[PDB]
């Protein structure tokens, strides 16, 4: 599985499988007992730009903590005051995703990172994927290691 | 209370006997037992060579229909 | 917190020269350095910022420096080459500290240092 | 993309310093978090004054104040001292190179 | 002058929300009063709430859930009744008042019945 | 069918045999927070004989004190008592870690100066409360005593 | 703060005809009155049981003394009767009264 998404360099770490961080609470979770590896590369060079896009996003707002493996769309204003945001900004009111902000000269630590994430189901599933494991003639009737 | 069953052999019957240890039948065919309170038994006054020990000088049979 | 540079030099115009910035106080490849030069009784230019990864070598739009910077970080030492050396291109030259990202990502100051492009 | 400063403006203290930072082309960015102060010193090499209160505030007198929108960002100061005037650089952010003020420089009399 | 929301029903349990936008006056200038009547019974005041300042005063006789919510840009007055009973199957006014403790009231709304059924 | 599964044989032999563990199991979950308002005469500070004139207001802290408004709502003897935030019975079970009261006498038309966001005579030099405020306003006619 | 004025109102049209606020045992000089219409939402008459709101005929007088307060209804006819509602101001929950359905022949 191949999963894409955009986080600053010192975010990479908090989203990470028994780790907690603001992040891994609200816009992105990843499993406790998930089993793979996450990819992260410096992506300054190209996500980073002088026109600093905003199409990145995360959510700095969330009402419950995300499931491990689990996407949240929504858009709706988050009623953090009592009065009613009324699906506009308002007073007491804040909008759940706060775009990403991007500097082309920005430091390590603040560098965007293009991070993927990697479930394998491995062992009690049929192999419709496979290692390159160049395959070796089958032997029968004799005492020989098998893969 | 400790579910116990009571159970005569799958072939010979189905039925099963309920006991809870160490608790009144409120809590949970009616009989109280000091090991605890007896559900799918119902008490008779005649002995019997014991078949099952219930404990507590109680013990379950299967009699008549049975 | 401290950054050292070269002192002045003097060059024949149409030449080359090399001009170093050494960075002290902070991890060189944390917080990228830029040089900025400004002419007497005039406003500052930025010639180009540099990223902490790697060399910006960012470009001025219209009419251009074509000053070359290069960072090494082991050496920690921030590297200008300018080329076509003219009397309009000397200027006070700074090399100074970016910060984390935001609004304008400069704090700490090289305190500058003269050009002279002469015969 | 281009920027201009006032000519000139000379004060006094416990005056309100507002300078006007003439942006051509956008006013600001869509990001909202962008534009810069300086101050140039003789003898002391400029320094970073406030860059919309972004971060890293401390450092640097309450007095010192201000904000911006369109294409003017408006400088505050408040209980000026006389030897705390200098050149004051609005350098540009986000499009294009960044730029500097013209520059004008504070001439108390007396 | 002051305009309801049309006549509503609902049943127990649920969450509501009732309006009353204000004309002729600015929304600041005049505080809004919110007055119950049982059909056939007397006027009970649920609450009063201030129009520039979000505030929720309540009757302490009985609880309706009677949020009061207020926006001073939208000039509408916002009563929000929950845990609907027989009591809240009433109409309600919202009602134009004094910015003083005298607290008269004399413009009104339209007045809506909020019906209590076992089925909406 | 726990007998069997226990066993991890269809078959069960005759006998008596421990499959299932039985607890009672609680109808409601009750939850009580640890106490953090502490306790003090709420009513002596409304039956304090005099109080301190607008321009220079008493200051007194509610803190390690009860809160109770409760009585406030029997009494009703409160010309104006606003609430803000949360409604009246919310904000009285709640307990608070800190709350400030202030003491002074004005006119019934001069209270409205002492609102959030609210400007005046009274709201501009003699006192002022910002425009953001959760807290609740107490105002009671005095005629009968502070008149003479 | 609990109000009792009148029950209802049961008597030859064109007299003087008074109903009763019967306040409570605690007094408020200030008050309020209202005139109700079947399935209309009433409009306040009597502002401070004896000042003037601009709009009302002087059909209707508001004369009190302390706690008491009297609408003195003077010479209604069979065009102005609906229901009258009292209501009290100085007590915090600012109750309102039985009220009155006048009547007449």
């Amino acid at each position: 599985y191949a999963d894409s998404f955009v986080i600053r360099g010192d975010e990479v770490r908090q989203i990470a499988p028994g780790q907690t961080g603001k992040i891994a609470d609200y816009n992105y979770k990843l499993p406790d007992d998930f089993t793979g590896c996450v990819i992260a590369w410096n992506s300054n060079n190209l996500d980073s730009k002088v026109g600093g896009n905003y199409n990145y996003l995360y959510r700095l707002f969330r009402k419950s903590n995300l499931k491990p493996f689990e996407r949240d769309i929504s858009t709706e204003i988050y009623q953090a005051g009592s009065t009613p945001c009324n699906g506009v900004e308002g007073f007491n009111c804040y909008f759940p995703l706060q775009s990403y902000g991007f500097q082309p000269t920005n430091g390590v630590g603040y560098q965007p990172y293009r991070v993927v994430v990697l479930s394998f189901e491995l062992l009690h599933a049929p192999a419709t994927v496979c290692g390159p494991k160049k395959s070796t003639n089958l032997v029968k009737n004799k005492c020989v290691n098998f893969n | 209370g400790g579910v116990s069953v009571i159970t005569p052999g799958t072939n010979t019957s189905n039925q099963v006997a309920v006991l809870y240890q160490d608790v009144n039948c409120t809590e949970v065919n009616v009989f109280q037992t000091r090991a605890g309170c007896l559900i799918g038994a119902e008490h008779v006054n005649n002995s019997y060579e014991c078949d099952i020990p219930i404990g507590a000088g109680i013990c379950a049979s299967y009699q008549t229909s049975q | 917190v401290k950054l050292v540079e070269s002192g002045g030099g003097l060059v024949k115009p149409g030449g080359s020269l090399r001009l170093s910035c050494a960075a002290s106080g902070f991890t060189f490849t944390n917080y990228g350095m830029s040089w900025v030069r400004q002419a007497p009784g005039k406003r500052l230019e930025w010639v180009a910022e540099i990223s902490s990864g790697g060399s910006y070598t960012y470009y001025p739009d219209t009419v251009t420096g074509r000053f070359t910077i290069s960072r090494d970080n082991a050496k920690n030492t921030l590297y200008l080459q300018m080329n076509s050396l003219r009397a309009e291109d000397t200027a006070v030259y700074y090399c100074a500290r970016f910060r984390y990202g935001g609004g304008g990502t400069v704090d700490y100051w090289g305190q500058g240092t003269l050009v002279t492009v002469s015969s | 993309i281009v920027l201009t400063q006032s000519p000139t403006l000379s004060l006094s203290p416990g005056e309100r310093a507002t300078l006007s930072c003439r942006a051509s082309e956008s006013v600001d960015n869509y990001g909202i978090s962008f534009m810069n102060w300086f101050q140039q010193k003789p003898g002391q090499a400029p320094r970073l004054l406030i860059y919309a209160a972004s971060n890293q505030g401390s450092g640097i007198p309450s007095r010192f104040s201000g904000s911006g929108s369109g294409t003017d960002f408006s400088l505050t100061i408040s209980s000026l001292e006389p030897e705390d005037f200098a050149v004051y650089f609005c350098q540009q952010s986000k499009e294009v190179p960044r730029i500097f003020g013209q520059g004008t420089k504070v001439e108390i009399l007396k | 002058q002051l305009v309801q929301s049309g006549a509503e029903v609902k049943k127990p349990g649920a969450t509501v929300k009732i309006s009353c936008k204000v004309s002729g006056y600015s929304f600041s200038n005049y505080y809004i009063h919110w007055v119950k009547q049982a059909p056939g019974k007397s006027l009970e005041w649920i609450g009063y709430i201030d129009p520039f300042n979000g505030g929720t005063s309540d009757n302490l006789k009985f609880k309706g859930a009677a949020t009061l919510t207020a926006d001073t840009s939208t000039d509408t007055a916002y009563m929000e009744l929950s845990s609907l009973r027989s009591e809240d199957t009433a109409v309600y006014y919202c009602a134009r008042s004094e910015y003083d403790p005298y607290y008269v009231m004399d413009y009104w709304g339209q007045g809506t019945t909020v019906t209590v059924s076992s089925a909406s | 069918s726990e007998t069997k599964c226990t066993l991890k044989s269809f078959t069960v032999e005759k006998g008596i045999y421990q499959t299932s563990n039985f607890r009672v199991q609680p109808t409601e979950s009750i939850v009580r927070f640890p106490n953090i308002t502490n306790l003090c005469p709420f009513g002596e500070v409304f039956n304090a004989t005099r109080f301190a004139s607008v321009y220079a207001w008493n200051r007194k802290r509610i803190s390690n004190c009860v809160a109770d408004y409760s009585v406030l709502y029997n009494s009703a003897s409160f010309s104006t008592f606003k609430c803000y935030g949360v409604s009246p019975t919310k904000l009285n079970d709640l307990c608070f870690t800190n709350v400030y009261a202030d003491s002074f006498v004005i006119r019934g038309d001069e209270v409205r100066q002492i609102a959030p966001g609210q400007t005046g005579k009274i709201a501009d030099y003699n006192y002022k409360l910002p425009d953001d405020f959760t807290g609740c306003v107490i105002a009671w006619n005095s005629n009968n005593l502070d008149s003479k | 703060i609990v109000l009792t004025q009148s029950p209802f109102q049961s008597v030859s049209p064109k007299e003087k005809v008074t109903i009763t606020c019967r306040a409570s045992q605690s007094i408020s000089s200030n008050l309020h009155w209202y005139q109700q219409k079947p399935d209309q939402s009433p409009k306040l008459l009597i502002k401070y049981a004896s000042q003037s709101i601009s709009g009302i005929p002087s059909r209707f007088s508001g004369s009190g003394s302390g706690t008491d307060f009297t609408l003195t209804i003077n010479s209604l006819e069979a065009e102005d009767f609906g229901i009258y509602f009292c209501q009290q101001t100085n007590f915090w929950p600012y109750i309102f009264g039985q009220g009155t359905k006048l009547e007449i022949l």
